[PDB]
């Protein structure tokens, strides 16, 4: 009786709006350009599945089309916010050791989880044996870097798909985005770009959690009276 | 023997933000020591083993 | 499933298969949607859509699998290598 | 649980089908979100292939009309001893200041190339710019 | 359409091909 | 009247610089390891230069230096590889300190 009204006013309501959390106000094509998000690797490193997202090559240096980055980033931030709103477990992953400390702090600050260390075989596909039969796996995995330190795809991309966990991922011009659910073409090397990503996801997640509390609190006050 | 307490609550959310590494205590210590080495940079035997 | 004992191999195989499930589309819940002709490695399989009452006229292993999927009417011919796993 | 055949369809199609077939008792927490706001591309595994024969990548080189003026300026006057400041988003080098003057004079009607390049150098020297020919 | 789009042309910064010390000599 | 990406790219200092070889740029030291100076100069990758022998103590975090660029990204394809090997750092020569 009361459960259907709960799920209808709290869980189904936000899914009826194109931008319920107003994540489009967090960035612009200019702010992405100032953070050097458009700078890609040299043409000799290009991955074939990244050609659709490449604006061109400026003196053998691939340029990422920020017009597509903005549309992909909008979808990725929107999905992340809805998952945080629904109280999902969000796990950030990245083997780039220059940003390990930054990413672990960002995860602790937004109330989520980080795994920037060596990824042991079976953390996801054998979790019930490694953690316990009642362990809950992440509802969303966000790759700030999709490659491991030998320039191969992070093993967790394949294993997240095996466990049917949606993935958000920053994909540089040398990355493979085929199995990434919500890919975002962009620079994953420059500190300005990585810092921007961390601010956007952290802000999107923090807003969505505050929105969930505002809606719940309002739903309870109106319930009594 | 000293046993480690529950690592997640009733809702299933782990308590520690480094839970999914499988070594949250070890990496939580490496993170704290690494953070102190950074702050020092921003600012700047016989009887023990 | 692989093990030293046969019953252990049975356990491993069937418990693992339930985590690698396909979904097979069925026309009117009794046959395939169209004729299928493919090669996997060296094994050729040719399957024909059939009307109701035709039955399963296929390699005995294909009959077994069709009963598990829910296909009632189909013709199949296997050529080349008759490797069970392929 | 869900099928682990990550190369057969996508997590959405595999989940949707097993929910239809009653195999999955409940839909995962993310399913309704994906359905309402799907990605631009369904995440399906694909095998990368090397190109053979006459197949080429469709990526084009990024050129601008002013690149011809820059190539000539660097060949005549070399890289300006002034250092680039790529942190300033509005930085203007001696070459860019040369390109702008060159463009202004071209809009005034002048069409010759060799003549339009010598007049630009004089204009900058009058403004106090240092232009040391490399040779 | 748009004036700021790239244009197709040959590399203007392309360096001339190198020549051996005997190029053009009998 | 929203500026498009094509307009930003055309008028960016990195685009106006043209080829990077033998170009003088201004860098910033953001990380130091013993005598290895990690310098950001506005590109995708940083460069690593060794502390000069003269006035070595003047090179600290935040110090702005002058560089002569050689390549924005060091890459190369070697025998049998399907893609280029990249060391994820630029190549530049540290000339000295920038002063006003
Ligand atoms: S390069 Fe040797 S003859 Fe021209
Ligand atoms: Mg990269």
């Amino acid at each position: 009786e009361d459960s259907t009204d709960f799920n209808d006013k709290i869980l189904n309501e936000p899914l009826k709006h194109s931008d319920f959390f107003n994540v489009k106000e967090l960035f612009s094509v200019r702010s992405l350009f100032d953070a050097r998000v458009h700078l890609g690797h040299k043409a000799g490193c290009r991955h074939r599945f990244m050609e659709p997202y490449i604006f061109g090559s400026r003196l053998d240096h691939d340029i990422i089309d920020l017009e597509q980055t903005a549309t992909h980033l909008q979808l990725a931030l929107n999905f992340t916010a809805h998952m945080a709103y629904r109280k999902g477990i969000i796990l950030f992953i990245s083997r780039n050791r220059q940003f390990s400390y930054l990413i672990e702090n960002m995860a602790r600050d937004c109330g989520e989880y980080a795994h920037t260390r060596y990824f042991r075989g079976g953390m996801l596909t054998n979790a019930r044996l490694l953690f316990g039969p009642t362990v809950r796996l992440p509802d969303l995995i966000i790759f700030l870097h999709t490659l491991n330190n030998i320039f191969e795809p992070h093993v967790a991309v394949r294993d997240a798909a095996k466990m049917n966990i949606p993935t958000v991922g920053i994909v540089d011009t040398n990355c493979n985005p085929c199995l990434i659910t919500y890919p975002v073409p962009g620079n994953d090397d420059s500190p300005l770009a990585v810092h921007l990503y961390c601010r956007l996801f952290q802000t999107a997640i923090t807003r969505a959690k505050e929105k969930r509390q505002q809606v719940e609190a309002l739903y309870r006050l109106q319930g009594q009276k | 023997p000293r046993q480690r307490a529950i690592q997640w609550g009733e809702d299933g959310r782990p308590f520690h933000y480094l839970f999914y590494t499988g070594k949250q205590s070890y990496y939580s210590l490496m993170h704290d020591v690494y953070g102190m080495l950074l702050n020092l940079e921003k600012h700047q035997v016989i009887g023990s083993r | 499933g692989k093990a030293t004992d046969r019953m252990d191999a049975f356990r491993k195989a069937k418990n693992r298969a339930v985590h690698h499930l396909h979904y097979i589309e069925r026309y009117e819940d009794h046959t395939i949607f169209h004729d299928i002709s493919l090669r996997f490695k060296r094994t050729h399989i040719k399957m024909k859509k059939q009307p109701k009452g035709y039955g399963l006229r296929c390699h005995r292993a294909i009959i077994t699998i069709c009963r598990l999927i829910g296909i009632k009417d189909m013709y199949a011919k296997v050529s080349g290598s008759i490797n069970m796993l392929s | 649980a869900g099928s682990r055949l990550e190369t057969v369809g996508s997590i959405f199609s595999r989940t949707r089908d097993l929910v239809r077939a009653g195999v999955l008792k409940e839909k995962p927490l993310w399913f309704d979100v994906y359905d309402a706001f799907p990605p631009l591309r369904e995440p399906v595994f694909q095998r990368p292939r090397v190109r053979y024969g006459k197949a080429k990548a469709p990526i084009q080189d990024i050129w601008y009309h002013e690149d011809r003026i820059r190539a000539k300026f660097y060949s005549v006057y070399g890289s300006g001893q002034r250092a680039f400041d790529l942190f300033n988003p509005n930085f203007k080098s001696t070459c860019q200041r040369f390109v702008e003057k060159y463009t202004e004079l071209q809009k005034l009607g002048e069409t010759d190339e060799e003549k339009l390049f010598v007049e630009t150098g004089k204009a900058l020297l009058a403004e106090g710019v240092i232009l040391r020919r490399v040779g | 359409s748009n004036e700021d789009l790239p244009i197709s042309m040959e590399n203007p910064y392309k360096e001339p091909l190198k020549k051996c010390i005997l190029c053009g000599k009998h | 009247n929203v500026e498009s990406f094509a307009s930003m790219l055309r008028h960016s200092p990195l685009t106006q610089m043209g080829p990077a070889k033998d170009k003088l740029v201004i860098g910033r030291i953001f990380h130091i390891v013993e005598n290895d100076l990690y310098i950001d100069f506005g590109g995708k990758f940083h460069c690593v230069c060794r502390r000069p022998e003269v006035d070595g103590e003047k090179y600290q975090k935040g110090t702005r230096v002058r560089l002569r660029l050689l390549d924005l990204e060091l890459t190369s394809r070697f025998l049998g590889a399907t893609t280029d090997t990249t060391v994820l750092e630029a190549n530049a020569v540290l000339l000295g300190i920038q002063e006003s």
